[PDB]
RNA sequence: GGGGAGUACGGUCGCAAGAUUAAAACUCAAAUGAAUUGACGGGGGCCCGCACAAGCGGUGGAGCAUGUGGUUUAAUUCGAUGCAACGCGAAGAACCUUACCUACUCUUGACAUCCAGAGAACUUUUCAGAGAUGAAUUGGUGCCUUCGGGAACUCUGAGACAGGUGCUGCAUGGCUGUCGUCAGCUCGUGUUGUGAAAUGUUGGGUUAAGUCCCGCAACGAGCGCAACCCUUAUCCUUGUUUGCCAGCGAGUAAUGUCGGGAACUCCAGGGAGACUGCCGGUGAUAAACCGGAGGAAGGUGGGGAUGACGUCAAGUCAUCAUGGCCCUUACGAGUAGGGCUACACACGUGCUACAAUGGCGCAUACAGAGGGCGGCCAACUUGCGAAAGUGAGCGAAUCCCAAAAAGUGCGUCGUAGUCCGGAUUGGAGUCUGCAACUCGACUCCAUGAAGUCGGAAUCGCUAGUAAUCGUGGAUCAGAAUGCCACGG
């Protein structure tokens, strides 16, 4: 039903998480290294508390930005050396912290997500985050958890929203991401929104 | 796809590079107007044995991220859903929706 | 769009690649010395 | 308490019809009143959509293409099924793909981690076999040094494990269709009600719009509407090559050819512009409405993107993911040949026709958009031609694809199964590919079927639309009547 926000906003206030133009013959290849070397550091910083990995190829080379809100746990040596590895070119990893990280909405549903994984009310979850976002400041929020709910056998899908979310407005700052706790029922799916004020000016 | 599906695109992508030259050659002699149509034959012959997974024809592009054989797009390398999931994520460069 | 059939469900993605000559992470230089 | 039942039996009354009095067995866990919210009504009012009407062109009929069903088949994999499945997944099944079938083959395995030991990897060249594989054959045997070592690759063995396009979309995530870009859907607080709830959101106008304005026990707010985004109309500014050529001089068979120009077309960055802003009228001085000026543009300018809360246990476990289930010398794995292209037929979607607003030959004109390196291929020569030689240029405003076609000009056909139509088939080829038998496209030669505008019925369209005309693209070795897109 619903465009993705950041599909949408990409260009009008939302930037790109890869920058580097190659032409066709490459293009397929560093889309496929950008892959490997996400699924890499996604893997290995999962108690890092990653979101965003953005690959700029400057020349020949791949810089890294695993934006964190935990640089002190990013080892880099490691990393570096294991992106120039599956890349095959001379790899930089920079950190950037996520300074406010309950607004952030790829933590935010990492959180919930952990938290119904070790077996948290779904609805303890998601208000407990609408309320630390709501507070730090954030313009508004939504929060969606989809699944099989307490374990129920027909899955459904609660969710609060707390502020404005406007999301058919291209100029508000939307920040979206899916998560997705593993249980012993299945899957479920958290889905959070985050507003944090339309964007006058353009990007 | 199944991982044998995939390990087939694996062996068949090694052994194209294995033979390109050799097949490239057989094949540019079954053909060079002035060959001798003896020599020709033989080239012919020498083109049935190689590794049928040699042939490049036997190559399905596939989906980089899953192995999907259909729906491919070559600039990307990836299968339409596969290409779109990463067009919203902002991991493809340049590449936005598109009005006109 | 769809992961299944849906066929005149459909997303339409551009990429504009710019161009600029001068004359003396994502640009691409091509110095040309004639 | 509801049924049994105002019934049976008895009595009384009646000419009778029947009335009146009035049980029980048995049976059910309710029956019921009022009111609330929805849904529904062949109830009412008021409105909107190519909904109908008004038109225009289709489908249904023909031949083909394509999909589906059915049937057939060893297998004709699996999925999608009213709208909202049926040129759908599939943006391209000869092999591969491939999930299916038949046959040949292997079980720690095609793929993965771990462990131990051995061998660099690799390279020929060879026999057997449909091939997978197996046994023979040579060259090479390097890195990194703790130097019994690093790696790494190859191979074999060990059992943990692997593997599964197996099942469940009615266990799921994610994604999608649908109502429908419809104007709705709600909340806080207050108020009302014993309460479900109501109010707000109704009402008077208005709007594309729960759009806005007034009223009003509501006052505010949220998701939707609109705006913000892309594109298209016009203008300005900055720049000027690979594009431009007004004024420039000099050429060529012609060439923007080339000096030169920065004007213009254009390209692309930044701005300007449209707001009912202005005028008149109308209405409640409201909202707004009708009309006018200016203006490239007028009332949302045109088009796109953007899809509220939900509905259909809607679609998808076969993209992927995933709970459970199931299979693990097989429901895993490799290969070869079939098959998905079969056809008594039915349907859906298309294409091309039936001709003179045409065909046919000749002459001649005006596009937009896009793609291109194992690619796009100029020129030349050869061939009736597909093409082949052969040979530039171009990773591209440069070169190439590349020709626009409908149009116009002049002939011819003479209105018919034709100088309509193009099926089908015979034959000769080209090309791609290891390979075109099943089962490719293309060319040439010949062959010249159906069809003479299509029942009932039914579909699309309100303007640069429909209709018609070509053109490009993805997928792609090859294969487009589909699809996406572009202009006339």
């Amino acid at each position: 039903q619903k465009v993705h926000p950041n599909g949408i906003r990409l260009g009008i206030v939302k930037p790109w998480n890869a920058t580097w133009f190659a032409n066709t013959k490459d293009f397929a290849d560093n889309l496929d290294g950008d892959f490997k070397v996400r699924q890499f550091l996604t893997g290995e910083l999962k108690k890092a508390s990653l979101s965003r990995i953005v690959i700029e190829r400057p020349a020949k080379s791949i810089r890294v930005t695993i934006h964190t809100a935990r640089p002190g746990v990013v080892d880099v040596e490691k990393l570096r050396a294991a992106v120039a590895k599956i890349a095959g070119v001379p790899a930089q990893i920079n950190i950037a912290e996520v300074r406010k990280p309950e607004l952030d909405a790829q933590l935010v549903g990492d959180s919930i997500a952990s938290q119904l994984e070790r077996r948290v009310m779904f609805r303890r979850a998601m208000k407990r985050a609408v309320q630390n976002a709501m507070r730090l400041g954030a313009k508004g929020i939504k929060v969606e958890v989809s699944g099989r709910l307490g374990g129920a056998e027909i899955a459904r899908s609660e969710w609060y929203r707390e502020g404005r979310v406007p999301l058919h407005t291209l100029r508000a700052d939307i920040d979206y991401a899916t998560s997705s706790a593993h249980t012993q029922y299945g899957v479920i799916g958290i889905k959070t929104w985050i507003f944090k004020g339309e964007i006058l000016g353009g990007m | 796809a199944k991982n044998s599906m995939k390990a087939r695109e694996a062996k068949r992508a090694k052994l194209v590079a294995k033979f390109a030259e050799k097949r490239s050659a057989l094949k540019a002699i079954i053909s060079d107007v002035n060959a001798s149509e003896e020599d020709r034959w033989n080239a012919v012959l020498k083109l049935q044995s190689l590794p049928r997974d040699s042939s490049a024809s036997r190559q399905r592009n596939r989906c980089n991220q899953t192995g999907r054989p259909h729906g491919y797009l070559r600039k990307f390398g990836l299968s339409r859903i596969k290409v779109r999931e990463a067009c919203m994520k902002g991991e493809i460069p340049g590449l936005r929706k598109a009005s006109w | 769009i769809s992961p299944h059939v849906n066929k005149k469900a459909r997303d339409q993605y551009e990429i504009r690649t710019h161009k600029r000559l001068i004359d003396i992470a994502g640009v691409d230089v091509q110095i040309s010395l004639g």
